[PDB]
């Protein structure tokens, strides 16, 4: 029927409003964003070509870092930051091609999809070896805005990276599977996150990258042993705030 | 969302997840 | 005796005597009652439509060997001009939804034999199997005209050329026919009876049907002994079926299929 | 005394979906309060129900949210949408945007209408849903024998116009290689039923700007991943 | 005794009927349908050259692709398409012998034995490696009907079949059994499937193979990383509908 | 604290038919509504009890469902049916199709005869039943002395004949490589007592139609695969 | 059918299995 | 085989088992129900024919 | 014989054994 | 002595240990 919609909102009509008919609907619940986002997509990457017990160095190679930086925003080194930081655009990997796989890492299924101003949640994260060789590495996680502490080793041939108290894992040997996988709860000093833009600055003379928000993300890793490594992020209690636009696709 | 174990959880909720409070 | 059976449906009437009982599919009868997966309320007890159409099937000579069959696609048997006011509202529809009950008839006497399997069945495949040729809209769910062969059907058929045929061993459309009585029948006995009645409700992938590119039911008619009968009688037997829609419904209301 | 067990043959699997959790590594820490917070919702099928426009050609080929009108009745439909979450006409409203992760949807469609003319431009629209089984209404005739609603112009200046889930499946699916009976479900086309009328002084024409989402009775299920593609 | 099969149907005797003789029943329940189809069998073959960290890309090696289509029913590549589609006859892999194996992927067992029209169930699928050699693979799992998103990699070095929210699986090391199990529930849009043949039309132009139902299937899987993987159907919480002929079997 | 396991012999082995279930990776999904549907049947013992043709051999060795008798009574049986579930005769009944995956059998088995002459065709048959021990019944006399039924034909025109299940053991195999004492149960002969009867005008022959089917107790078990064969 | 285990199954009974719904 | 590289021994509804990688232990075990048709079995001699 | 575990055995009676039936 | 665990043995008793008895 009529309606106006200069009010700001009309009316979620079914069938039964105009015709004969009768209401269809059937419980359903896989719409939740809590269900939606408690599940486990790809994310990220990283690399190391340096054994275990050596002293962790921050390195890059052909767009992989062997440290990550926690969000599924798009993320990776910034004019030429020690380590990876949140990036406020995505760019191909190939200056040629015009083609994926971008330089930059994020959980494409978040980009492409979050229709939301702003997120919370605790955060699951998966981190695989490519290949079947037996596994030897060592992880570090960093809570948010966390010292990184890439410092030298205090003791001759041990992982730099286990010499913390912060939260690390060890996993080696023929009786592994070559995988990593754990909880981290919410740690930014913010309330909640960003999901897309982040309308100011970071500092008080403002002179940082406009665009991106302080401490918006989950912390980092820093990965040391032989390997390249996929990783995973599962939102845990996902909640979202403000709906805004999805990312435009092109006109078929 | 997608809690489907009918064992309670090894862990203790405060460990497991993220302890929720507010600031007033 | 106890064999004289009347059945009414709208301004319409079979009569018979020597019925041997009505036989319902799976126990079942089409309720009538409107697909759940439909918002607009459904078209139905429409009682011009709510009738038996009687058509003539075939010929039955002594040339037929057992299995050799007659298939009636359904709804699309009656989807025609013959189809009245239940073709009419069912060609101006997306969706139908509906059951069968039906008699095929067929008389002789007692000095000739012979016996008919009569029966129904759900995805049964109705294709023209005399080509190579890829079923299409207008080829696919017609009534038989003349009788089908048997051998033909066993390992099914595929729509490839006879050479490529050596590779197929075996078609998804295969029709082990010496088992064709495991579905909701009935068998047309010359000595016995000169009349079968079946009914079954509606069943298919889905709530209602989009008849359009669907005949979920198929009326078959197959021979289980051939016909019999020594020089002076009659030689001309015939094969009819008076076909009913089971409380059909209607959804989709739309301009006419062509 | 240790118990004895019996290693499944999937051992060391990582299940992306497995509906349970794993080893917390910095428990007993406290979520940052955010009590204050405002704009909060819990499903997503509340952004599906939010009316988001549709994109029509422009004579240029351009895309707009809007298609015009004018004083004459057209013997064809002004705009036709086929009822597909799978349309480009309504490629990035938010109810495809959400759709695009789900794989199959149910129940009403919202088709809004927003009359732009002026106040002294009247008129009226046929606004027609075509199920399928016997193609595309080609004239005014068949349109009107199919769902229908005529919009009226006036004070009101919109009409909310739902397409009714009439389909042989229960459930419908959001998007297909080639289209089966399963994921096309027919066409809504608006038709000029008579001309728009106005006074002298006014432009001849009226923009009409078109919006969907889902209806009151509309549900999405089994998350997925859409067909990735560039942005541009 | 004397009946009347023409009734449609005639009793079910025992000795007792004509002879002086006793029923002789004795419990038993394993000719149940949920019991009898509640196991695995044998129904499809995957076979895969690439790497993990690469892009899937759709392959044919001597009738062997690297994705699957669920289903019970023959399903092959059909006329070129993209990936594997349900058939609707079998053929003979090699032009010559006349003889199996099939170059269609089925499950034997319930090709050969399904008398029913229609079967609702939920599917239980087992994928194993055919060697020894260890295990490292990434499983997507796409719901029926559902984008296949056979799409490039997001980021270098990454499996892009992980690179998504559906359902994946991803097993690697010498710690694993080179094995993977899991459930998944009916996910088609019909109510219930053919089991054998379809008498009609997937589309509103009728121009589809006619045999062939829309979205008759349980998704499909894509698998990559190195090797050849059998996989098994398990037919959970099975229901059959209407009765039909099984297939015919040479007379001896 | 962690617990102590004492992983079995078996670690990673893959059991077909373990009784246990796996790993759900999409739960939480609701299968497609099917509550319209009707012919559902739970028991595949069912299908076992619904009577099918038995394949009699033709004057050229072709298979018909039936045989033929005339105004004579030979001395030797119309038919003979080993009775096993493995017999060529009931190859294609759905009850071998069923018996086929399984490994024994129990109980009653029927088979079914009707007469499809003429209304003016008469006649006796002696249908009877030979347990095994003496070989095969060589004539009448032998016959009639073993388990047997006179079907008369007139107003009904089928005969539900039942084979009593004697057997030295509880169960017995569905098929067999040699025939031993569990698998091959005696023979099942349709004799002429009377000669079909009729008047001027009728053909000679008169054709009935042979059925078989698993009885009111009848019961099969063990689920099994039986020898694959290519389908022509 | 094939459901001979004591203890009960560790997944809910809605992730488990399909969720058997009735549309009227 | 009715599918190319893969083990016929599995394509059965029969009980069958499939263990393989390094994960695994070299071993099987399994129990299976009395299935003869015999009430008891002979334990040493049958003084007869089948 | 060769029986002793505390806790009852995983898989079912009907399933774990063989079912003994008595055809009298 | 050297007894320090919470739930009951897995193994029977009679099985776990050597069954004593006194002769008399």
């Amino acid at each position: 029927g009529v309606d106006n919609a200069e009010k700001g909102k009309v009316s979620d009509d079914n069938a039964s409003t105009d015709f004969v008919a009768e209401p269809v609907k059937l419980p359903e619940n896989q719409t939740r964003v809590s269900f939606f986002y408690d599940r486990s997509t790809l994310s990220s990457v990283l690399q190391s070509t340096s054994d275990v017990s050596s002293k962790f160095t921050p390195s890059t190679a052909k767009n992989l870092q062997n440290s990550i930086l926690l969000t599924p925003l798009p993320s990776d080194i910034v004019n030429n930051s020690v380590l990876p930081e949140q990036e406020r655009w995505i760019s191909f990997a190939s200056p040629t091609t015009q083609k994926p796989p971008y330089k930059t890492k994020q959980d494409w299924n978040f980009i492409m999809f979050s229709p939301f101003t702003y997120y919370k949640c605790d955060l699951e994260v998966t981190l695989s070896k490519n290949d079947r060789e037996t596994i030897s590495s060592v992880v570090r996680y960093v809570p948010c805005g966390a010292p990184s502490d890439l410092s030298d080793q205090t003791m001759p041939q041990t992982p730099s990276l286990a010499d913390t108290r912060d939260p690390h894992m060890w996993v080696v040997g023929q009786g592994t599977t070559n995988q990593i996988s754990f909880v981290i709860p919410y740690t930014s000093p913010l309330s909640v996150l960003p999901s897309v833009w982040f309308n100011g600055f970071s500092n008080f003379d403002n002179s940082s990258r406009f665009g991106v928000a302080p401490n918006a993300d989950f912390g980092r890793l820093l990965l040391q042993g032989q390997g390249t490594f996929s990783v995973h992020y599962r939102y845990k209690k996902m909640r979202v705030f403000c709906p805004r636009p999805t990312v435009f696709i092109p006109w078929p | 969302g997608n809690e489907g174990v009918i064992i309670n959880n090894y862990y203790s909720n405060q460990y497991q997840n993220s302890i929720d409070l507010s600031a007033n | 005796s106890d064999r004289v059976s009347s059945d009414t449906a709208g301004n319409t009437a079979t009569n018979t005597q020597s019925t041997v009982g009505r036989l319902f599919g799976f126990g079942q009868r089409h309720k009538g009652k409107h697909p759940a997966s439909c918002a607009d309320t459904a078209t139905d007890k429409v009682l011009a439509a709510e009738r038996y159409y009687t058509i003539k099937l075939a010929s039955w000579t002594k040339t037929q060997e057992s299995f050799d069959h007659i298939r009636v696609p359904l709804p699309h048997a009656l989807a025609g001009e013959n189809g009245g006011v239940f073709s009419s509202t069912l060609r101006r529809h997306y969706l139908c939804k509906c059951g069968w009950r039906i008699q095929v008839q067929c008389n002789a006497s007692q000095f000739h034999a012979g016996s008919l399997l009569v029966f129904m069945a759900p995805e049964f495949d109705t294709s023209n199997h005399s080509t190579e040729v890829e079923p299409r809209a207008d080829t696919a769910f017609k009534v038989d005209a003349n009788w089908q062969k048997h051998a033909q059907i066993l390992t099914g058929h595929a729509y490839v050329n006879t050479t490529t045929k050596v590779n197929v061993p075996l078609a998804l459309n295969h029709q082990n026919f010496w088992q064709w009585t495991t579905y909701p029948h009935q068998i047309l006995n010359l000595r016995t009876n000169t009349t079968c009645d079946l009914e079954v409700p509606y069943v298919n992938v889905c709530p209602t049907s989009s008849w359009t590119q669907h005949a979920n039911w198929t009326l078959v008619i197959a021979v289980l002994t051939p016909l019999q009968y020594s020089q002076g009688s009659a030689t001309t037997i015939e094969i009819t079926a008076s076909i009913q829609p089971v409380k059909p419904v209607f959804n989709g209301l739309r301009h006419t299929v062509v | 005394s240790p118990f004895p067990v019996t290693v499944r043959e999937h051992a060391g699997t990582f299940f992306s979906t497995t509906p349970d959790t794993t080893v917390p590594v910095y428990g007993n820490t406290i979520s940052t309060p955010f009590d204050y917070m405002c704009g909060e919702f819990t499903d997503l099928l509340s952004l599906c129900k939010i009316p988001t426009f549709l994109g029509n050609l422009d004579s240029n080929k351009k895309r707009i949210p809007y298609f015009s009108a004018t004083n004459s009745t057209p013997a064809t439909p002004l705009v036709t949408y086929q009822v597909t979450l799978s349309c480009s006409c309504m490629a990035n409203s938010m109810l495809a945007a959400v759709a695009r992760n789900f794989n199959q949807y149910r129940g009403s469609l919202n088709y809004l209408f927003v009359f732009t003319g002026s106040a002294m431009t009247k008129g009226k629209f046929l606004i027609s849903y075509t199920p399928p089984g016997a193609g595309e209404p080609k004239t005014l005739d068949q349109a009107m024998q199919a769902t229908y609603a005529i919009w009226d112009l006036g004070l009101n200046s919109s009409y909310n116009f739902t397409v009714p889930f009439i389909s042989p499946t229960h459930y419908r699916q959001t998007s297909y290689n080639t289209p089966t009976i399963t994921s096309v479900d027919g066409w809504l086309t608006v038709w000029q039923l008579t001309p728009l009328t106005y006074p002298l002084g006014v432009p001849n024409d009226s923009h009409i700007l078109t919006l969907v989402s889902g209806g009151d009775d509309f549900t999405l299920r089994m998350p997925v991943t859409f067909t990735k593609y560039v942005p541009q």
